[PDB]
């Protein structure tokens, strides 16, 4: 069912299009991104605090020394990636940041797709398509993809409307 | 005429990079 | 402005089959046609007439005789290219 | 192309103003 | 090589009279050549 | 209290709501006032003609809120254009005596198949997509289309092209004549200040 | 066919929906013309917010 | 002067007639006399530049 | 130049776009009777060099063509195309066209950015040659017309599905101006090339021509939408005349 | 009226890049 | 549209004189 | 009857008066067409300058 | 030739111009497509007028 309401709104409101949408997107992978590096970047920057190859016996929270070098690490991404954290607190508060403020992003969209106002179209791109059939873009590829999915499952997805659509009417490409 | 706007808006980021890596400010110990 | 299968959909060939332009599938409601009978009328089209279909070389007597049997179900109309061109009269891109 | 003729304005200003404004903080840091 | 600081930076300076005369010299600027530029 | 409508947010002031494009809120109300004149006994011409331009420019749904776009900046005007007159109701028949009536684009659709139904809910004519196994073509079902009221008063159109863009025109609700150069005038829906009041208010 | 829901208009269907509903240029929205709001016409408010 | 305007080693320079109908690049060679102070002489520039 | 080939010693070497050629010059004749038909076995067309005819701003300035750069890959030549050579009762040698892969699309590219597909085809070409004519040979030359179809079929949908008998009649993405545009209407007519076929080789002892082509036929139009140039296209040919 | 289309930005950004010249400078004196 | 950029300008011009004025640096006897 | 200075092609000129006529896309400000320039071309010449 | 005409033009001089008549030349007049040929122009009584 919510992968129903998921390809509903794409076919019917362009969300992938929305940029409130793609700063969602952007949050969550830069959360999901920021979630594997910082841990990756601790378990590989441990201090030897300990005899055994399990590392993780190497710990108690009652310390109070860092168990894993951020000097290390720094030096590590800024080499790698040409910039590092230096701060660890700036390094938290920006991982609580990145997909939060993706959720609020992606909700302001929500909220304008509530009363149909879609990022659907670049009325450039449609006004030379119609003058011009030789303009073709991945938006307008999208565009058509959106307008078979909503002929082809709106008298499914919406019983309550009867939406009698006859076989002729629906839109298809050759072939299929 | 907005391929100029898209080319600044690229290069103004791209720019901000290369800035924020060869002149960032220096962590140092201390 | 129409283009030009729209109409032709005007015309005759938007009620029956049409021996000019009309795919080898809409033979099929025709019994005895489909695909061998079809095949003919679709080889050896043109006609300026309906009549002159029965006048088609290699018609045996079963064909001859489910062709005057089903005289009132062909038109013909001007051939269009529209519908010719490519082969499309065989296979048009309907499944 | 057949765009909003205030794109360009709109994009300038979206991307000039708090640019400057970062710009601003950013060299009276120290004062 | 190694990166010395500079001895030859200087602060800039712009009080507030000279401030409140350049934008008023770039408002009057604007005034004059708006009718200009949208010709 | 702006998206659902009040006595605060009257549709003169911000505009019709979706929800009255939803339920043929202006149409049953323009169906009700023909009905009454030819019950009075009056002819089709004219019931039609005595349907205020207002109310059917209420009918449309290019002034639905819910037909716009985040992007599609500004007024009403800069989409469809600034209305000029009601081209008046249309009766579309098919060529066996029945009449049809367009399907109405529901406020989800930015496109929609154009479909005509009879009385009993069953499908007579449409524009279809594919024309090779096409049967409910408005070339081959031989639909008309009269118009009562409006600036087509007394008209009918039998050539299938202009039939075709009538059904088109119809499944928009009362179809109207436009200028669209006044604005520049590009085609694509707009929301009204209802929408955008209750997009802001909302965020 | 062309109201104020049609021009973009948004201040002014809050203007008129508590009372003032015409110009001093001598339009109202409802239609009618060649009445006399006074001061507390649309320019008058735009006027008063801006004192 | 003497390699890319004289075509030795290089393209030359633009010259045309005098109504500007049959312009083209093309090797000059310098003019060493006083018409290579004519402002309108290409072989003047490249002399110049020698 | 193959003869011999396997498949595998042709495949991704660009050798099955290039038509065969006679082994030798072997310049003889095929004697041919008064009033019999022939048949073509194998008539190939490796079609060369590419040319558009330019439409300049002026409409007295004489048009002149260009020679346009083949976007498309080694997929232009036309092969395995049977047909028929009439001899007729006054001398004239009529060749005709029956059926092969006689039809390429090829875009060609001209200065200036300007891509134009055509249709390159042989297809129910006819073509006569002058009176008198008792044998084929180096003076042979058919010229003649040839169909050329629409380069998008009637089935085909641009990038707002609008094709002729399939897609929408209108624009969609604009629903209040959707009728306001001619690019709605699509069409598919029938164009006509003029080609010439000067025989310049023949192999008497297999019954082998060869020679060189032009053609002149117009371009795509894409549904109508733009008017066609004009392609003149130059090559070579050849083919099997059974005797 | 028919004006051009640059006169807009042109303007703004005329008036607005050497005012945050000036308010950059102003802003960072005394540091 | 052009009347808003003219009454921007003119504005921005009242507003620095009212600025210049009302918050000038004050001149001090030192 | 389109040449570079009806177009306000300031640089152009420039290019072309030291040697560089042709473009990449083929085509010349002579009006020739066809002719391979090599790298220096137009658009290699400003490649050349960003680089 | 109509490049030679097209110089007898006052809207190819350079001093026809103005200081914020921005732009191309083409945004002035227009794209020349044509030469329209030379006038004569006569007087009812056959003297020729320039
Ligand atoms: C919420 C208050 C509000 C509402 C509902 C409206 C509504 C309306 N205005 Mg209006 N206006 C407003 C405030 C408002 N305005 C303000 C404050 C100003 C002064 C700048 C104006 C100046 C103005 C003018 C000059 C015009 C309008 C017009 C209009 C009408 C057309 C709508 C349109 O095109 O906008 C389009 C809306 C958008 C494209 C959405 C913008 C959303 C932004 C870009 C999102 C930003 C994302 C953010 C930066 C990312 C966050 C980052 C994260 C990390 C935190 C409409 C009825 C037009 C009209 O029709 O006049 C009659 C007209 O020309 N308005
Ligand atoms: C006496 C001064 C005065 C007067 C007569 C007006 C009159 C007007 N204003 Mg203005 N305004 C004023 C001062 C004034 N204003 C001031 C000081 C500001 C700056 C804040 C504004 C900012 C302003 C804006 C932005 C707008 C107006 C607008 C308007 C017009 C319509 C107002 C409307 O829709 O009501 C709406 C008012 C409310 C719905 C009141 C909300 C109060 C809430 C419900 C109470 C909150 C709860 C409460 C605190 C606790 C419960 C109390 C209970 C127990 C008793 C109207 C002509 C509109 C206009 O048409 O533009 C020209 C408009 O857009 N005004
Ligand atoms: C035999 C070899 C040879 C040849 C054929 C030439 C040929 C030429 N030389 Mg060269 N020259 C040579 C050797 C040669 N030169 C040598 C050995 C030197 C010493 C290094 C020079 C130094 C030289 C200079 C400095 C100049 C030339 C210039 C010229 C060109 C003159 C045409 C012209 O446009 O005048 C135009 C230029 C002038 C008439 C001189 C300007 C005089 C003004 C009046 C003085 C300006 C003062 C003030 C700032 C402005 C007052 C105006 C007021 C209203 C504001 C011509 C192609 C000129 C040039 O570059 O052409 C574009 C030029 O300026 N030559
Ligand atoms: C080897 C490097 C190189 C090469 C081959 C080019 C080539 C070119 N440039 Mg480029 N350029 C370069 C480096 C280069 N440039 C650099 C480093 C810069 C930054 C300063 C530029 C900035 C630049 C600009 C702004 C422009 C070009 C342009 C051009 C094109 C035409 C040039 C022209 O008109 O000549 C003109 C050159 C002169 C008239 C030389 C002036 C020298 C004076 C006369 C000498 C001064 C007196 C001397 C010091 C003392 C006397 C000496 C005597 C005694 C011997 C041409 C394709 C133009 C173009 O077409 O844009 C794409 C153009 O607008 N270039
Ligand atoms: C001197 C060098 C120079 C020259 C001769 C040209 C010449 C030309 N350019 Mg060009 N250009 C240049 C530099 C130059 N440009 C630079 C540096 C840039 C980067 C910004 C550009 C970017 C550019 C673009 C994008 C375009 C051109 C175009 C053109 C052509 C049209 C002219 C026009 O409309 O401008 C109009 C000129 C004016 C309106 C005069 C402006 C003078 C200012 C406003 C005076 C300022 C007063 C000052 C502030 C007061 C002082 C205060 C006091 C107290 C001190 C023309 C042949 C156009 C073209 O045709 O392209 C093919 C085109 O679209 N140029
Ligand atoms: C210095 C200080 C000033 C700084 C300004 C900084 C500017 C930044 C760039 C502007 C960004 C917005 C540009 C919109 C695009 C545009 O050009 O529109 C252009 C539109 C104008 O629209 C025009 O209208 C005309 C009729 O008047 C015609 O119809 C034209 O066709 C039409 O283009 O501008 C506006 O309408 C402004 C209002 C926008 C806001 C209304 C909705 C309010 C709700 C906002 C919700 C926000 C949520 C964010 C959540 C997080
Ligand atoms: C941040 C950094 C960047 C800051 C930018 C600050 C911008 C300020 C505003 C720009 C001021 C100039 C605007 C000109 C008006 C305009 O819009 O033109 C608009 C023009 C564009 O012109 C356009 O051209 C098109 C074809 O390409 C079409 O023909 C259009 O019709 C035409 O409008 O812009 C230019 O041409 C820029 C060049 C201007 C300079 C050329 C002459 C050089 C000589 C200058 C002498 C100066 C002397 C000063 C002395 C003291
Ligand atoms: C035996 C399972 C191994 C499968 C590999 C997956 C675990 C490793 C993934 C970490 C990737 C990030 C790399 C940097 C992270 C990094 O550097 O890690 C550091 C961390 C510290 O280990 P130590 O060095 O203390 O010990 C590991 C070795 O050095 C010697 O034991 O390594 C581990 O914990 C390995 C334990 C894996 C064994 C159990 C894990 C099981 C998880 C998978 C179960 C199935 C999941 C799907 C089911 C739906
Ligand atoms: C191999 C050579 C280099 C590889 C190429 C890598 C280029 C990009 C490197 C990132 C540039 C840094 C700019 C961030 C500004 C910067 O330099 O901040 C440096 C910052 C260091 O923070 P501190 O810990 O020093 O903060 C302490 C206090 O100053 C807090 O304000 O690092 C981060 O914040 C990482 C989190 C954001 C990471 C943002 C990176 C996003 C990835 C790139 C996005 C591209 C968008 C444009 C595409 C057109
Ligand atoms: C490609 C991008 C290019 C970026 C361009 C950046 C533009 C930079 C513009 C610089 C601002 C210039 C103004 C500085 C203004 C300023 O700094 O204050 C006045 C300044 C006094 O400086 P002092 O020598 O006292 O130095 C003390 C420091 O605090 C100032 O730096 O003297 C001048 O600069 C002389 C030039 C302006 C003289 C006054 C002109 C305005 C008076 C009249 C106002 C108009 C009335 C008109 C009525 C008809
Ligand atoms: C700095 C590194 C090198 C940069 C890349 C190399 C230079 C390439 C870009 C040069 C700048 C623009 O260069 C030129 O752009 C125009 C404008 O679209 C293209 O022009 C193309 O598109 C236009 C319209 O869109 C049409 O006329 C036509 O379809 C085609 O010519 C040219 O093919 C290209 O030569
Ligand atoms: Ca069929
Ligand atoms: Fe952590």
């Amino acid at each position: 069912g919510i992968f129903r309401f998921i390809l509903f709104l794409q076919g019917f409101h362009n969300w992938t299009l929305n940029p409130f949408h793609m700063m969602g997107v952007a949050g969550i992978l830069g959360g999901a991104l920021l979630c594997a590096i910082h841990g990756a970047t601790v378990e590989n920057t441990l201090f030897e605090d300990g005899e055994d190859s399990n590392t993780f016996r190497a710990f108690e929270p009652t310390q109070a020394e860092e168990t894993y070098s951020m000097v290390t690490a720094n030096r590590f991404w800024s080499q790698i990636f040409g910039i590092a954290f230096s701060n660890k607190r700036w390094l938290h508060f920006f991982m609580l940041f990145v997909p939060v403020t993706g959720l609020w992003m992606s909700s302001v969209g929500i909220v304008g797709l509530a009363l149909n106002l879609r990022a659907y179209d670049f009325v450039s791109q449609e006004l030379r398509a119609a003058e011009d059939p030789e303009f073709e873009t991945f938006y307008t590829k999208n565009i058509l993809l959106n307008e078979g999915m909503r002929a082809w499952m709106a008298p499914q997805d919406q019983p309550h409307e009867n939406f009698i659509f006859p076989e002729e009417v629906l839109p298809r490409g050759n072939a299929l | 005429m907005e391929s100029v706007a898209y080319i600044l808006v690229l290069t103004m980021a791209l720019a901000v990079l290369f800035f924020a890596i060869a002149f960032r400010e220096p962590p140092r110990i201390e | 402005e129409l283009n030009a299968v729209d109409a032709k959909l005007t015309t005759d060939f938007g009620q029956k089959i049409d021996l000019n332009n009309s795919d080898i599938r809409d033979f099929r409601g025709l019994r005895g046609f489909y695909p061998n009978l079809a095949s003919e009328i679709i080889k050896n089209a043109p006609y300026d007439t309906v009549e002159e279909v029965l006048d088609i070389p290699g018609l045996s007597e079963t064909q001859k005789s489910r062709l005057e049997a089903n005289l009132g179900s062909f038109t013909v109309t001007e051939p269009s290219i529209e519908l010719t061109s490519g082969d499309d009269r065989i296979n048009p891109g309907v499944y | 192309m057949q765009v909003n003729n205030l794109g360009f304005i709109a994009s300038i200003l979206f991307v000039l103003v708090p640019t400057v404004f970062l710009l601003i903080l950013f060299i009276q840091t120290g004062k | 090589m190694d990166r010395n600081s500079n001895p030859n930076r200087q602060p800039v300076e712009l009080n507030r009279t000279s401030l409140y005369l350049g934008l008023l010299l770039v408002a009057v600027l604007g005034i004059l050549f708006s009718s200009y530029f949208f010709n | 209290t702006m998206w659902y409508g009040n006595a605060t947010t009257p549709i003169e002031l911000f505009g019709p709501t979706r929800y009255q494009w939803d339920k043929g809120y202006f149409q049953e109300e323009i169906q009700r006032r023909v009905d009454s004149q030819l019950a009075e006994g009056a002819s089709l011409s004219e019931a039609w003609s005595t349907i205020p331009e207002k109310l059917a420019f209420y009918d449309y749904v290019g002034n639905s809120p819910a037909k716009g776009g985040l992007f599609r900046t500004g007024a009403m005007n800069s989409g469809d254009g600034i209305a000029q007159e009601w081209i008046g109701h249309p009766i579309f028949k098919d060529k066996e005596g029945r009449e049809l009536e367009v399907r109405r684009m529901p406020n989800f659709f930015e496109t929609f198949p154009v479909i005509m139904t009879d009385a009993d809910g069953v499908v007579r004519a449409d524009i279809p997509f594919r024309r090779s196994e096409s049967k409910f073509s408005v070339e081959q079902t031989g639909v008309t289309v009269s118009f009562y009221g409006g600036a087509l008063d007394g008209q009918t159109f039998s050539n299938p092209s202009d039939v075709k863009k009538f059904a088109r025109k119809a499944q928009l609700g009362e179809g109207f004549d436009f200028d669209t150069e006044t604005f520049n005038s590009d085609g694509v829906f707009r929301t009204s200040p209802r929408g955008w009041f209750t997009f802001g208010h909302a965020v | 066919l062309n109201p104020m829901w049609r021009q973009g208009m948004f201040v002014l269907p809050f203007m008129a929906r508590l009372g003032v509903t015409s110009s001093w240029n001598g339009w109202s929205v409802t239609g009618e013309t060649g009445l006399d709001p006074g001061f507390w016409s649309f320019e008058g408010v735009a006027a008063a917010h801006i004192v | 002067g003497a390699f890319h305007l004289t075509g030795v080693w290089g393209p030359g320079m633009w010259v045309s007639d005098p109504y500007g109908l049959t312009g083209h690049v093309q090797p000059v060679a310098p003019e060493w006399g006083p018409a290579g102070f004519n402002p309108f002489n290409p072989g003047g520039v490249v002399a110049h530049h020698i | 130049d193959k003869s011999q080939l396997t498949y595998d010693d042709i495949v991704n070497t660009g050798l099955a776009n290039v038509c065969p050629e006679i082994s030798s010059f072997t310049r003889g004749t095929i004697e041919v009777e008064p009033n019999t038909k022939y048949f073509v076995s194998d008539f190939c067309m490796e079609p060369q060099e590419y040319f558009v005819k330019e439409e300049p701003v002026n409409k007295r300035q004489k048009a002149e063509y260009v020679k346009g750069k083949v976007l498309t890959r080694q997929t232009t030549s036309l092969e395995q195309i049977r047909g028929s050579i009439a001899v007729g009762a006054d001398g004239t040698l009529t060749f005709k066209e029956k059926d092969g892969i006689d039809f390429q699309p090829i875009t060609v590219l001209l200065p200036g950015g300007e891509e134009v597909p055509f249709f390159f085809t042989v297809k129910n070409f006819t073509g006569t040659t002058e009176p008198g004519f008792t044998s084929i040979n180096s003076s042979t030359d058919f010229v003649g017309d040839f169909n050329v179809p629409s380069y998008r079929g009637a089935g085909f949908l641009d990038p707002k599905a609008r094709g002729l008998y399939t897609g929408y009649d209108n624009a969609v993405a604009l629903p209040s101006a959707a009728d306001k545009f001619r690019t709605n209407k699509k069409e598919t007519p029938l164009g006509k090339g003029t080609l010439s076929l000067q025989v310049t080789q023949v192999d008497g002892s297999t019954g082998e021509i060869a020679g060189i082509f032009e053609s002149e036929q117009p371009s795509d139009t894409d549904l109508g939408a733009k008017e066609p140039l004009d392609v003149k296209v130059r090559g070579i040919f050849y083919g099997r005349v059974d005797t």
